[PDB]
RNA sequence: UCGGAGACUCCGAAUGAUUAUAACCUAGACUUACAAGUCAAAGUAAAAAUAUCUAUUGACCCAGAUA
C-alpha cells in the first residue's frame, strides 16, 4: 500500500536482474550451473560545455567523435582491466600459469607483417590466418632486459597440456629485440585440419637481471616438436625470481592452406586430418517384444543396412 | 600417381590437383577410399567413380555456383570482419 | 557355390543347371511351395575365385 | 478353434487373423492401428500420423495369433524383392 | 489425469524424457526443458534434474502479465519455480580420422 | 617418426573452439519467461540517468568486453555523457573493441519500447555499419 | 449447424482435404500446401460431404 | 500418355497459378477495408 | 458413456465460433489389462516457428463415394 508500485516495467527489471545476482539461501539456477588529474577531467568538462559547436552539434545531433584518440587513451588507464576479462575468458591465465593470473600492465602490440604495403595487427583473440602469418611478426613495445615468446595452449597433439612455441627471444635490452638472443627460431603456425579454431598467445616477461637460457635454447631450424614443446609453467617457474609477466596479446588461427606446406616440406610428417563425433545416440535396451513401437524399432538396432543370408 | 598419370589429360590434371589438393598425399598421388560395404566390389565402385566426377566437373566449366549456403555465408562475413580490422 | 565346388559336390568343368544343383544336394527345392528356381545372391563375391 | 478336424484331422487356422496381422519369422507380428480409417476429420494432424503406422504385438498377443495359425504361416518365405526383407531376423539383441 | 512429477532429483534424464504433467502452470519450463502445448515439460539434453526457484520476468508483449508486475509494491519481487536440467555429456569430442 | 606420433583422440582446451565451429550448446527452455537465453553472447545497453553503457556477455554473465561513457577516455572527448550521438559513438567504440575481441556476432532482445527508441535503433545502425551482426546462427548437429 | 466440406486442389491435381464451415457463410477458400506440386496453392470447395 | 497428361495439366493451371493466389488476397483484403470502413470510423463521423 | 468442480452433491458434451490454414518424417517418453488417447528434439518441406479458446470420445464387419 504504502510503498510504490512499478510504473515503467524497466526499473521492475533492474530489482529483478539485481535481485538474481544477490545470493539467495534457496537453491538458485545460477549456484546449479589522482586527484589532480581529477581536477583535470573538470576544466575539460567545463570547457566542453563552453563549446558553442559542441551544444550545436548535440542539439542537431551531428555530432562525432575520433575512436582513435579514445582507443589510445582506453589502453593506457582501463586496458589493464578490459585486457585482462578478456584474457581471463579465454582462459590463457588458467591454462599457461596453472591456475595463477596476472593482470596486464605493459600493452604488447604486435601485427603480422603482410607484404609490405600494411600489417595486419594481432588484436587479442582476433582470427588471423597462418597464411599470412607466414612472415615472422614485426614486435612493437616500449621498454628500458625483456624475453617474449609465441606459445600454443592448444596446438599440442601428442600431449594435450603440452604446448608449442613459434619462438622465443630472451634477454632483450630496451625496446630493440635482434639483440637478445633468438633461443628458438620462427615456425609459420600448424593447426591441424578439423581440430577448430586454436588459441595463441603472446607473453612478454619483464626480467630483472640476464640468465643463463642453454635450455631455452634449440638448433636452428629445430624440426622436432618433442624438442620443441614444453611447459610454460615450468619454464616460468625456473626463472620465477627475476621474470614477471607484464605483456599478453593472444590471436585465433584456424587451418589454411599454407598449413599443408609445412606439415610435410619441413615438419616432414603426414597431415593430420580430425574428425568431430558427437556421442552415439541412445536407445533402450532392445526387447524380444518391441509392443507399441513401430516396425522401424529394428532399423535402430542393426548396424549393417545390407542384406545376409546366412547359411543359404 | 598424379605425376605418373599420363591417361589422365595433363591440363586438367592441374585443375584436379589444385580443386581437391586436401585429398592429394605428400608424394604427390592422389589418395581416395571408401567404406560403406561388406563387399570390396561395391566399395571399389565408389572409389572408381569419385575420380570419374572429378575428371568430368573439372573438364566441364560449372558456370553457374547460384547461392551459397549457411555455412560458406558464415565464412564470408568472416572474412569480410577480418579485412575492415586490419585497418594497419 | 564355392564351398560346394570345393569339396567335389558340384562339377564346374560341365555346366550348370538346377537339375546339377539339386542332385549334389547344393540347394532345396520345392515346387509345389511355388519355388520358382534359384536366385544367385551377392554375398560371398569376395572369396568367389 | 478346431482342435481336431473331421476330414484331415488337423488343426485349423482361423482366417480372421490372416487378414489382420503380419508374422515375421523371428516371431514377431505386425497389425494396423484400430480406426485409422475413421471420422478423419475430427482427428488432430498428429493423431493421424500415429495411426498410419504399422505397430508390433506383445509376447500374450503374438503367442495368442501363434495358436490360432497354423505353421505354414510360421514357415520362410523367398520372395524376391521382399519389403519385408530385412524384418525377418532379430540382430545386436542379447536377452 | 495423474499430473505429477514423474523425474525426481538426482534422476538421469534422457532427451525426450517427461519430467511431469501440470494441469496448470506448478512447475515453469528450465533451461534446456521444452514446454509442451498440453503444458507438459519435456527435456531437450541428457543431465541431472534440479529444482529451483527463480525470478520470473514476464515477457512485455502480453498486457495480462505486465500489469500484474507493476501492480506490485516496489520492494516485492516475485518468484516461481523452475524445472531444470544440468547437461551430463559432452556434446562432441575430436578424433584423428586419418593421417594423409 | 617421433613427430607423426598423435594421441587418437584431440582435446581442444579452448574454450571459444565449439563455439566459433557452431556445435556449442545454447539454452533452449525458458519457454515462459522472456528474455530468452538462447544465445552464445547477448548485448545488453542500460541506459542510466546521467549515463549509458553497453555490455557483451557470455551464458555465464561475465562481461568480455564493456564499453561505458563514464569511461574517462570516453567522457573526455564526448560532450553529453546521455544523448542519442552518445549512444551511437558508444556503439562503435565497442563494436571497435568487439571486433579487436573477436566477437563478431551477438543476440540482442529490446523491449517494444526500447526497440522504439531512436538511440537504440542508431545505435543498432552502428553495429550493422561496424559489421556487428546481432542475429547468431542456430546451433548444427 | 455446420456443413463439412471438400476443398479441392486448384492447380489441377487431385488432391483434396476436408475443413468445415459454416452453412450461411459463403463457400470457402484457403491456400494450402499441395504435396504434389510442393507448393502452396489455393483451395476450392467443390462438394458437401455432410452436415455437421 | 497418362503421365505426360497429368504433368501438362498440371504445369497449366500452375501457370495460371499466381494471378488466382492475387486475386484470392485481394478479395480478403476488399472485405477487410470494408469492414472497419464503417466500424469505427462511421461511428467516430456520427460521434462528431 | 465422457469430462469440470466440491467432499457422494452440482455443471456440461456428443462441441461451436474465430480462424490469411497448421506439411511430411522421425530420437526419447507419458498413460494403459487390451484397445484407445497424449507430448516431442533432430532431419526435411512450404512459406516470411504454435489455428483459437473452453472440453469432448464410437471399434471390426459392412455398405457408400472419387481419380
Ligand atoms: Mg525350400
Ligand atoms: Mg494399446
Ligand atoms: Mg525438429
Amino acid at each position: 500500500e504504502r510503498l510504490e508500485k512499478y510504473r515503467s516495467f524497466e526499473r521492475y527489471r533492474r530489482r529483478a536482474e539485481q535481485e538474481a545476482r544477490a545470493p539467495h539461501w534457496w537453491r538458485t539456477y545460477r549456484e546449479h550451473f589522482r586527484t589532480q588529474k581529477l581536477l583535470e577531467r573538470k576544466h575539460f568538462l567545463r570547457e566542453l560545455r563552453a563549446n558553442v559547436e559542441e551544444e550545436r552539434a548535440a542539439r542537431l545531433r551531428t555530432a562525432s567523435i575520433p575512436l582513435e584518440a579514445v582507443r589510445a587513451e582506453w589502453e593506457r588507464t582501463c586496458g589493464p582491466y578490459h585486457k585482462q576479462r578478456l584474457a581471463e575468458y579465454y582462459g590463457l591465465y588458467r591454462d599457461l600459469f596453472h591456475g595463477a593470473t596476472f593482470v596486464p600492465w605493459v600493452p604488447l602490440h604486435v601485427a603480422y607483417a603482410v607484404g609490405e604495403e600494411d600489417l595486419i595487427p594481432v588484436y587479442h583473440g582476433n582470427e588471423v590466418t597462418p597464411t599470412e602469418a607466414s612472415r615472422a611478426p614485426e614486435v612493437t613495445y616500449e621498454a628500458d632486459l625483456w624475453t617474449l615468446l609465441f606459445i600454443n595452449l592448444d596446438g599440442h597433439l601428442l600431449e594435450p597440456d603440452a604446448e608449442y612455441v613459434h619462438w622465443l627471444l630472451t634477454n632483450i635490452p630496451s625496446n630493440r629485440v635482434a639483440e637478445g638472443q633468438e633461443t628458438c627460431p620462427y615456425l609459420p603456425p600448424f593447426p591441424a585440419r578439423g581440430s577448430g579454431f586454436h588459441r595463441f598467445a603472446f607473453l612478454l616477461f619483464k626480467q630483472d637481471k640476464p640468465i643463463n637460457f642453454s635450455e631455452d635454447t634449440r638448433p636452428s631450424p629445430c624440426y622436432q616438436l618433442a624438442q620443441r614443446t614444453f611447459r610454460t609453467f615450468d619454464f616460468y617457474k625456473r626463472h620465477q625470481e627475476a621474470m614477471t609477466p607484464a605483456g599478453l596479446a593472444f590471436f585465433q588461427c584456424r587451418w589454411d592452406d599454407s598449413v599443408t606446406h609445412t606439415f610435410h616440406q619441413l615438419l616432414d610428417m603426414r597431415e593430420p586430418v580430425f574428425e568431430f563425433v558427437r556421442p552415439p545416440p541412445y536407445h533402450p535396451k532392445q526387447k524380444r517384444f518391441p509392443h507399441e513401437q513401430p516396425l522401424r524399432y529394428l532399423d535402430r538396432y542393426r548396424d549393417s543396412h545390407e542384406p545376409t543370408y546366412g547359411i543359404y | 600417381h598424379l605425376a605418373s598419370a599420363d591417361w589422365i589429360e595433363e591440363p586438367v590434371r592441374q585443375k584436379i590437383a589444385l580443386t581437391h589438393k586436401n585429398k592429394i598425399n605428400k608424394a604427390g598421388e592422389l589418395v581416395l577410399t571408401s567404406e560403406s560395404s561388406r563387399y570390396q566390389f561395391r566399395n571399389l565402385a565408389e572409389c572408381l567413380q569419385k575420380i570419374r566426377d572429378m575428371i568430368a566437373e573439372a573438364s566441364q566449366v560449372p558456370k553457374e555456383p547460384s547461392k551459397e549456403d549457411a555455412r560458406l555465408q558464415r565464412l564470408r562475413i568472416e572474412k569480410m570482419n577480418r579485412e575492415r580490422l586490419r585497418q594497419k | 557355390l564355392q564351398y560346394l565346388i570345393d569339396l567335389g559336390r558340384v562339377d564346374p568343368t560341365q555346366p550348370i543347371d538346377l537339375t546339377q544343383l539339386v542332385n549334389g544336394r547344393g540347394v532345396t527345392i520345392q515346387p509345389l511351395k511355388r519355388d520358382y528356381g534359384v536366385q544367385l545372391v551377392e554375398e560371398g563375391a569376395d572369396t568367389f575365385q | 478353434l478346431t482342435y481336431c478336424s473331421t476330414r484331415k484331422g488337423k488343426r485349423k487356422t482361423v482366417k480372421s487373423v490372416v487378414h489382420r496381422f503380419l508374422r515375421l519369422h523371428s516371431g514377431l507380428w505386425l497389425r494396423r492401428k484400430a480406426g485409422y480409417k475413421k471420422k478423419l476429420w475430427k482427428k488432430s494432424t498428429a493423431r493421424k500420423k500415429r495411426l498410419r503406422e504399422f505397430v508390433f504385438c506383445s509376447k500374450t498377443q503374438s503367442k495368442l495369433l501363434d495358436k490360432m495359425t497354423t505353421s505354414f504361416w510360421k514357415r520362410r518365405n523367398w520372395y524376391a524383392g521382399d519389403p519385408y526383407q530385412m524384418y525377418h531376423d532379430r540382430t545386436n539383441l542379447r536377452v | 489425469k495423474h499430473y505429477g512429477i514423474k523425474k525426481m532429483e538426482g534422476h538421469y534424464v534422457h532427451a525426450g524424457n517427461i519430467l511431469g504433467t501440470q494441469r496448470q502452470f506448478r512447475w515453469h519450463p528450465g533451461a534446456h526443458v521444452g514446454l509442451g502445448r498440453n503444458k507438459c515439460l519435456y527435456a531437450l539434453e541428457e543431465g541431472i534434474v534440479r529444482y529451483t526457484k527463480d525470478v520470473y520476468v514476464p515477457n512485455p508483449k502480453n498486457t495480462e502479465a505486465v500489469d500484474l508486475v507493476t501492480s506490485l509494491p516496489k520492494g516485492a519481487v516475485l518468484y516461481k519455480t523452475f524445472v531444470h536440467v544440468v547437461p551430463a555429456k559432452p556434446e562432441g569430442t575430436f578424433k584423428l580420422v586419418d593421417m594423409l | 617418426k617421433e613427430n607423426e606420433a598423435v594421441a587418437p583422440e584431440f582435446t581442444n582446451r579452448n574454450p571459444r573452439n565449439l563455439e566459433l565451429l557452431g556445435v556449442a550448446r545454447k539454452e533452449r527452455g525458458w519457454a515462459t519467461v522472456w528474455p530468452n537465453r538462447e544465445f552464445w553472447h547477448r548485448l545488453r545497453v542500460v541506459k542510466t540517468q546521467h549515463h549509458v553503457e553497453a555490455f557483451v556477455e557470455h551464458l555465464n554473465g561475465q562481461v568480455v568486453v564493456s564499453a561505458s561513457t563514464r569511461e574517462w577516455a570516453i567522457k573526455k572527448h564526448l560532450y553529453s555523457t546521455r544523448n542519442v550521438v552518445a549512444c551511437e559513438s558508444i556503439g562503435r567504440v565497442l563494436a571497435q573493441r568487439c571486433l579487436e575481441a573477436g566477437i563478431n556476432f551477438m543476440v540482442y532482445q529490446p523491449t517494444p519500447w526500447e526497440a522504439s527508441s531512436d538511440s537504440i535503433k542508431r545505435l543498432q545502425n552502428a553495429m550493422t555499419e561496424s559489421g556487428v551482426m546481432l542475429r547468431e546462427p542456430r546451433r548444427i548437429y | 449447424k455446420t456443413i463439412l466440406v471438400k476443398l479441392v486442389s486448384q492447380a489441377g491435381t487431385g488432391f483434396s482435404f476436408n475443413h468445415k464451415r459454416s452453412r450461411l457463410r459463403e463457400k470457402l477458400s484457403l491456400l494450402h500446401y499441395d504435396p504434389i506440386v510442393n507448393k502452396k496453392v489455393l483451395f476450392v470447395e467443390q462438394k458437401k460431404i455432410r452436415s455437421l | 500418355a497418362r503421365r505426360q497428361a497429368r504433368e501438362q495439366r498440371i504445369a497449366e493451371c500452375m501457370a495460371k497459378m499466381p494471378q488466382m493466389i492475387e486475386n484470392w488476397r485481394k478479395q480478403k483484403r476488399e472485405r477487410w477495408e470494408k469492414i472497419q470502413a464503417d466500424k469505427e470510423r462511421r461511428a467516430r463521423l456520427q460521434a462528431e
